[PDB]
């Protein structure tokens, strides 16, 4: 996972592209092309 | 084993055959850890979904208030071309006597583009981690497309200080809830209680 | 008289025009108040009965 | 002299009538609007009642007679479960309410059982600081009988259970058992007024009671006074901010910061304090009012 | 003060018999509470027995016998003790000590 | 001040429940609606279900060329066999399958005659007594009309019916009669004979609960749109078990717009929420009855229950006293007025007791739609307003067509139905017609409106719904404590 | 479904039996099973109900919670047997070995039941 | 007796399809409202709310017990492939 990456929402499938990590709270979030945080829990890599 | 007294509403209910609840009231249950919200005193909120997660949490031990809300059903005013049908609403009175709980549990229908803007009107003026139970199969991301704090999926800008705790799904209007369901709800805020 | 119940008898010549003052004292037998709130603001009562205060 | 009534009628120009019940001298005890219709718990003196008709007539609203509106009552179920909460214990405490009552849920922590059945000491005091406790028992005879030590209060008291005709010490009300469905048969209806008609008899004798040696002020006045000076019982989220008792109010602020300034509240030439005992209640900390009579 | 709550048919009784229970002096104040008289009740005299509070006012006849009809002032909460169809006529509240202290000497007088 | 979120509370009357007429139970609007009430589904199921065949014809065939005697012993066995063909037991063709009987427990074959001496000897199993179920003056009545014939009342499972259409128990029942008519009296299976058997029982003697809407409507027999209304009004039974003519007319009144108004069009000819707050305003609370007692009321203080000749004059008098009042009575009450919120609800509350009272005057029942007709415009004139735009089509061509004789436009009220050219789109008009087809003869004391025989196969006590007390059943099934059929669970896995 | 409940109280047999089918129809078991016969003794406190059903796991489920619902609260100790018959035995007390026997010929007896 | 043939015939009888493009034109022409793959997955949503018994933001509107419709879906199709793709496959 990394900024101009490939993602998709395991729980709906919703594709967009990483735009930035803006750690929070001792917390991992990954910010996608729609402007919305994520979890990389709830993330993974597709090519 | 602790003794659990409730202060009933100061209103009777509608009717003679009708329901026991009424709209717009508050029955706190002295030490305050979780209220379920209802949208109405009718058939379809009152008794067949509500009382039975009410007498769930009461079982599990955790004292339970029930507001039932004034304007409940409907969606926002500040819904995409604003409400039609009906406005849902929440009242400052409402929002405070909200606000002294630990936890809230809201039940909600079926239709996701209502229940989203009706849970960021609910979360915009509570600030305790609330439990979404609703029907429809919903993401708990698609509250954080509007801006709703959301535990999994934060989003850039929130417009709400609530935080959607957990989305439980399957429990249909009016019907009786299944002891399966009663236990996840009772799970959920165990865990995300104390 | 314009009106009258059991516990007063009030005057309604000036029932339009306001005040702002308050006197929220005992309503006793034979008091005579100005209520200075509402639709009968300005009215006149005589009360015939000894009554509660009223911040009205 | 001040006769409690609910008047059921609409919002729109209920802000006359209001007017008129403080012309009056009444006071307004309950209000609740619901969408375009308002509900009002109503004490005025008897020499106005047949004026307030007049005047309820002309609103087209509804003068509802209630014999239990000055009085808080006890509600006693076995637990909060499923068994006798949602459904039997709501329609007690709701038919309660339909007479102007103000019911109170108290689900024992011990109270299911047959012989493992107990009532703490703090509910005890719980229960007697009301005016009348109704208990919902259930619907076996023997077991019901072997429960007998959970009725143990000074208090007028009305015991509900399954077996039409019971064998215990105190009144009892038949037919009306543990069940799981919304009380709506005429058997069911006809046993809630028979309840309904035995707390109504116990509270009228504990009126006249109460009317041997009456306390010096009313109970409905006296908070209305606390209401006019207390100037914090407008932020009480509770559902009755004061509940008007028989011979007393309970005061839903906290004890600890409020009984100081509850009890030097000036009456008419008194103090509070020297008038009622203001003590702490076991319900959530808050104060609870007595009113002492004209003898001292 | 005495002071009637339950109709049943003692009240109708009492109403005019209380000054027939004029002038009558304490009978006894066994464990049977405080009861006057002793005057003649003829109320259907029932072996059915119900339950009493403290300090109730009592028309219960004692001994089952029309003419011995004894004006029970019950003091302590007494279950199935007496006979009667429904003895229950009102409650002692006032002058609560002036009931207790009263002594087989001593009369009730004037009503 | 002005904070846009905070709500408009609405429906509060709507979450109240629903007092239902002449009974004492509450229950919520929403267990009213034609899908959520097993009655009503119930009641339609058993009138669609219910076929009369006239077992005159056949006997007369068995007599007179099959040279077979007929005895009520014969009848006894011939009801024995019918009994058992007509849920679907096999009597000849060896190796047939057959149907489960727990999927048939409400189909019976049941047998009545106005012959004093044939009922006798009659098998009272399967025997519809008419002078046990009927006072003796509505028996005799009932005799005298049907005459010494016997017929036969077949209903055929309800579950056939939910399975297939309506049009699919005349042929049902004509079929299970000839199979047990050719097993019971030991006949050729198949012969001339055989089709004089068919041909009687399939058209010549049988008596259908609707006409068949071929064309435009597009619809088989034995369905909602081809029962006329004094077809509805001898379904109900109210007649023979009460006395009041008002009762009466109001029973039919719930009937008609339970089936015509919810089932009929807000299913059969609309779809989704349909047409539950328009009926249940006929037969909820006692609106509709407080209006007929205050009609039946002046009727009998200034002319009396057949006082008058249907004129003119009387029907002005009568439906204008009658529409005023129930105007006056909205004003006056603003429960009332909250209650029928929408003004179709309220035009077809106050014409229906317009039309009662009519048809109490004068015993004249297209009198009783004139004085409805007159009430719909005079109720226009009163409020400013009738109903929903398109309510209004019949009340407007009403006046002309309700006495008229042209040949599109004519036919008395117990003849016509919801194929009536006018009556044939519009909801909060059809149950109410019924109720007034009755009430024209609830004044005149008549045992029965239209078919002595649809009276008689109706007060059967083995029918699923009551037709006494309609609105009991409807209540009771609302409560979900009413016991209906067509239920397949024997044949269904456990869930 | 058939009820049936077997006490010496009279007012207990039919509030039980209204009980019994208000549980039943509120999980919507009355299509699903044959019979439910509920054996009351309140005298030692302890309680029977054995169900028949008609002919998976979330079924067995449905029917726990269907004996939760009707049992008392107070009797809290209860264990079930399955064996295509579903018996529970519900007391404040330990199960005792007569109330186990009692249970089994509840369920052989609804075995037979036709 | 058998429940599959009466199902068969049930799922025959209950079916109608409805194409959606001279809606879909004369809601972009005439009425002046933009039709796009979001709105359409609007309306799918609306139409399987309302299609069993539902009444949409109408509480006071009686409605069909949901349990008793558990069959009745509302369901899109198109030759159209992109349309296809943007569209929600939920219902698809
Ligand atoms: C909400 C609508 C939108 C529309 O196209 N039709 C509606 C709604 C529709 C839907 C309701 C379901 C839903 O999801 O919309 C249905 C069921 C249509 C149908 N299949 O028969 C219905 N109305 Ni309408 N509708 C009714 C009524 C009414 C009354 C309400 C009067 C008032 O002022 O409150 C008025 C008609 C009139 O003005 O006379 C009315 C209007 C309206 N009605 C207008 C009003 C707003 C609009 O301008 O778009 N209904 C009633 O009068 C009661 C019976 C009720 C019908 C359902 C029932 O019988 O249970 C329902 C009948
Ligand atoms: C089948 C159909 O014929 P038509 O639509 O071709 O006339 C016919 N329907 C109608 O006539 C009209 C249907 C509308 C339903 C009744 C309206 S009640 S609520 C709407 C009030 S309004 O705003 O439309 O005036 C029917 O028999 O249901």
């Amino acid at each position: 996972i990394e900024i101009g990456s490939y993602v998709r929402y395991i729980n709906t499938g919703t594709h967009g592209t990483v735009k930035a990590i803006e750690p929070k709270n001792d917390e991992e979030w990954v910010l996608l092309e729609n402007d919305i945080y994520y979890r990389p829990e709830l993330l993974e890599l597709v090519e | 084993r602790k003794e659990q007294i409730v202060d009933c509403r100061a209103v009777m209910g509608l009717g003679e055959g009708g329901g026991l609840a009424q709209r717009g009231t508050f029955a706190e249950g002295l030490r305050n850890d979780v209220v379920v919200v209802a949208m109405s005193p009718g058939r379809r909120h009152i008794t067949k979904p509500v009382c039975e997660i009410t007498y769930g949490i009461r079982e599990a031990g955790i004292q339970t208030s029930v507001l039932v809300l004034d304007a409940g059903g409907g969606i926002p005013s500040d819904a995409p071309q604003g409400s039609l049908g009906s406005t849902f609403g929440l009242k400052p009175e409402e929002a405070k006597q909200v606000n002294r709980h630990k936890l809230c549990v809201i039940h909600f229908g079926n239709v996701k583009s209502h229940i989203i803007y009706k849970a960021r009107l609910f979360l915009k003026y509570v600030d305790i981690p609330t439990i979404i139970v609703c029907q429809t199969p919903v993401d708990m991301e698609d509250f954080a497309a509007i801006g709703i704090k959301t535990k999994n999926v934060m989003p850039l800008e929130s417009k709400t200080e609530g935080k959607i705790v957990e989305i439980i799904t399957g429990v249909i209007r009016g019907e009786s809830a299944p002891q399966k369901k009663i236990d996840e709800i009772i799970e959920s805020i165990k865990k995300h209680l104390g | 008289i314009s009106e009258n119940t059991n516990t007063y008898v009030a005057d309604c010549r000036l029932q339009t025009l306001f005040i702002d003052e308050e006197n929220p004292e005992d309503r006793d037998r034979g008091t005579i108040t100005v209520r200075n709130i509402g639709n009968g603001v300005g009215k006149v009562y005589i009360y015939q009965e000894s009554r509660a205060s009223s911040l009205s | 002299m001040y006769q409690i009534i609910r008047y059921e009628g609409g919002v729109y120009k209920n802000n006359i009538l209001k007017e008129w019940i403080e012309d009056v001298g009444g006071f307004i005890i309950q209000e609740h609007v619901m969408q375009l219709d308002v509900y009002m718990t109503i004490a005025i003196p008897q020499n106005e009642i047949e004026n307030f008709k007049e005047e309820a007539k002309k609103y087209k609203g509804k003068i509802v007679e209630t014999p239990l509106a000055g009085i808080e009552i006890a509600i006693v179920s076995p637990s909060l479960s499923r068994h006798h909460l949602p459904h039997i214990a709501c329609d007690v405490s709701e038919y309660v309410r339909k007479f102007g009552a103000k019911p109170n849920m108290i689900g024992l922590a011990h109270g299911a059982g047959k012989n493992i059945s107990e009532i703490r000491e703090k509910e005890k005091r719980l229960i007697q600081e009301h005016d009348i406790a109704i208990y919902v028992m259930g619907n076996f005879e023997s077991c019901i009988l072997d429960k007998t030590h959970l009725f143990k209060v000074d208090i007028p008291l009305v015991v509900t259970g399954g077996p039409e005709t019971l064998d215990i010490p105190y009144t009892y009300v038949g037919n009306l058992g543990r069940r799981a469905q919304r009380l709506r048969k005429g058997e069911e209806i006809r046993a809630l007024r028979q309840m309904i008609d035995e707390v109504t008899k116990k509270i009228n004798d504990k009126r006249m009671e109460l009317s041997y040696d009456p306390p010096i002020i009313p109970p409905v006045v006296l908070k209305d006074e606390i209401e006019k000076r207390i100037d914090e019982v407008r932020g009480i989220l509770a559902p009755m901010p004061i509940v008007t008792q028989l011979d007393g109010l309970r005061i839903k602020m906290d004890y600890d910061r409020n009984h100081e300034e509850i009890e030097n509240v000036k009456i008419g030439k008194y103090l509070l304090k020297d008038i009622a005992y203001v003590t702490r209640s076991e319900m959530k900390n808050y104060i609870l009012i007595k009113l002492k009579s004209t003898s001292e | 003060v005495v002071g009637i709550t339950e109709e049943n048919e003692t009240v109708d009784f009492w109403n005019k018999n209380y000054k027939s229970f004029e002038d009558k002096s304490l009978i006894w104040k066994s464990i049977s509470d405080v009861s006057f008289g002793s005057i003649e009740i003829p109320l259907p005299v029932s072996s059915v027995k119900q339950n009493f509070k403290k300090w109730d006012v009592v028309l219960s006849v004692s001994g089952l016998d029309t003419s011995e009809g004894n004006l029970i002032f019950v003091q302590r909460d007494v279950l199935e003790l007496y006979g009667l169809e429904n003895p229950k006529i009102g409650i002692l509240i006032g002058g609560k000590r002036v009931l207790k202290t009263l002594t087989a000497d001593d009369r009730i007088i004037s009503i | 001040l002005y904070n846009p979120d905070i709500g408009v509370p609405l429906g509060q009357r709507k979450l109240m429940p629903y007092k239902l007429s002449n009974t004492d139970d509450y229950c919520e609007g929403d267990d009213l609606h034609f899908l959520n009430n097993a009655a009503i589904q119930q009641l339609w199921d058993d009138i669609r279900r219910t076929v009369i065949v006239g077992m005159d014809t056949a006997h007369s065939v068995l007599e007179k060329r099959l040279g077979v005697e007929v005895t009520p012993e014969t009848i006894n066995e011939y009801m024995h066999t019918i009994n058992h063909s007509l849920p679907g037991g096999a009597v000849v063709q060896e190796h047939m399958v057959e149907v489960h009987p727990s999927l048939a427990w409400d189909c019976y074959a049941r047998i009545f005659t106005g012959d004093d001496e044939l009922a006798d000897e009659l098998d009272s199993r399967f025997l519809i007594d008419i002078n046990k179920l009927f006072p003796e003056e509505q028996a005799e009545t009932l005799k005298a009309a049907i005459g010494k014939k016997t017929y036969q009342v077949s209903r055929v499972p309800s579950l056939v019916g939910r399975v297939c259409d309506g049009g699919t128990i005349s042929r049902w029942s004509a079929m299970q009669i000839g199979m047990s008519f050719i097993t019971a009296y030991k006949l050729c299976a198949g012969e001339a004979a055989t089709a004089d058997f068919s041909y009687a029982s399939k058209h010549a003697d049988v008596i259908q609960m609707g006409n068949a809407l071929p064309g435009r409507r597009a619809r088989g027999p034995n369905e909602p749109g081809g029962i006329r209304f004094g077809i509805l009004s001898d379904v109900v039974q109210t007649t023979r078990v009460s006395e009041d003519p008002v009762e009466q007319s109001l029973e039919v009144v719930a009937t008609g717009a339970a089936l015509y108004d919810q089932i009929w069009l807000g299913a059969y000819m609309s779809g989704g929420i349909g047409f539950t707050q328009y009926a249940t305003a006929s037969y909820t609370d006692d609106i509709l009855d407080d209006f007929s007692y205050y009609a039946l009321d002046y009727v009998e203080k200034k002319y009396g229950r057949m006082g008058t000749k249907a004129t003119m004059d009387v029907v002005e008098d009568v439906a204008g006293e009658v529409t005023l009042y129930a105007l006056e009575q909205y004003d006056d009450y603003p429960a009332l007025l909250e209650d029928h919120f929408g003004g179709s609800q309220r035009a077809a509350v106050a014409a229906a007791a317009s039309g009662i009272g009519v048809c109490m005057a004068t015993g004249n029942s297209n009198a009783g739609v004139n004085g409805w007709y007159l009430s719909q415009i005079l109720h226009k004139e009163y409020h400013s307003r009738l109903g929903f735009y398109g309510y209004d089509l019949q009340d407007q061509c009403g006046a002309s067509n309700s006495l008229a004789i042209r040949n599109d436009e004519a036919a008395p009220l117990e003849l016509r139905g919801p194929n009536y050219p006018n009556y044939a789109m519009n909801v909060g008009h059809q149950g109410e017609y019924a109720g007034i087809a009755q009430a024209a003869h609830s004044a005149r004391g008549d045992a029965f409106a239209l078919n002595p025989l649809v009276k008689v196969a109706f007060a059967d006590p083995m029918l699923v719904f009551d037709f006494s007390k309609p609105r009991k059943e409807i209540a009771r099934g609302a409560l979900r404590e009413f016991e209906a059929a067509g239920e397949r669970d024997v044949i269904l896995p456990a869930k | 479904a058939y009820i049936d409940v077997e006490c010496n109280d009279e007012a207990g047999k039919a509030i039980y039996e209204r009980i019994i089918q208000t549980s039943l129809e509120d999980l919507v078991l009355g299509k699903s099973i044959i019979k439910a016969k509920m054996i009351c003794k309140q005298d030692v406190p302890y309680f029977i109900i054995g169900i028949l059903p008609k002919s998976k796991e979330d079924f067995i489920d449905r029917v726990l919670d269907f004996m939760n619902r009707v049992f008392p609260e107070g009797m809290r100790i209860r264990k079930t047997i399955r064996d295509k018959t579903i018996v529970m035995v519900a007391s404040e007390k330990p199960i005792e070995e007569e109330w186990m026997n009692e249970a089994v010929k509840l369920q052989e007896e609804l075995k037979i039941f036709k």
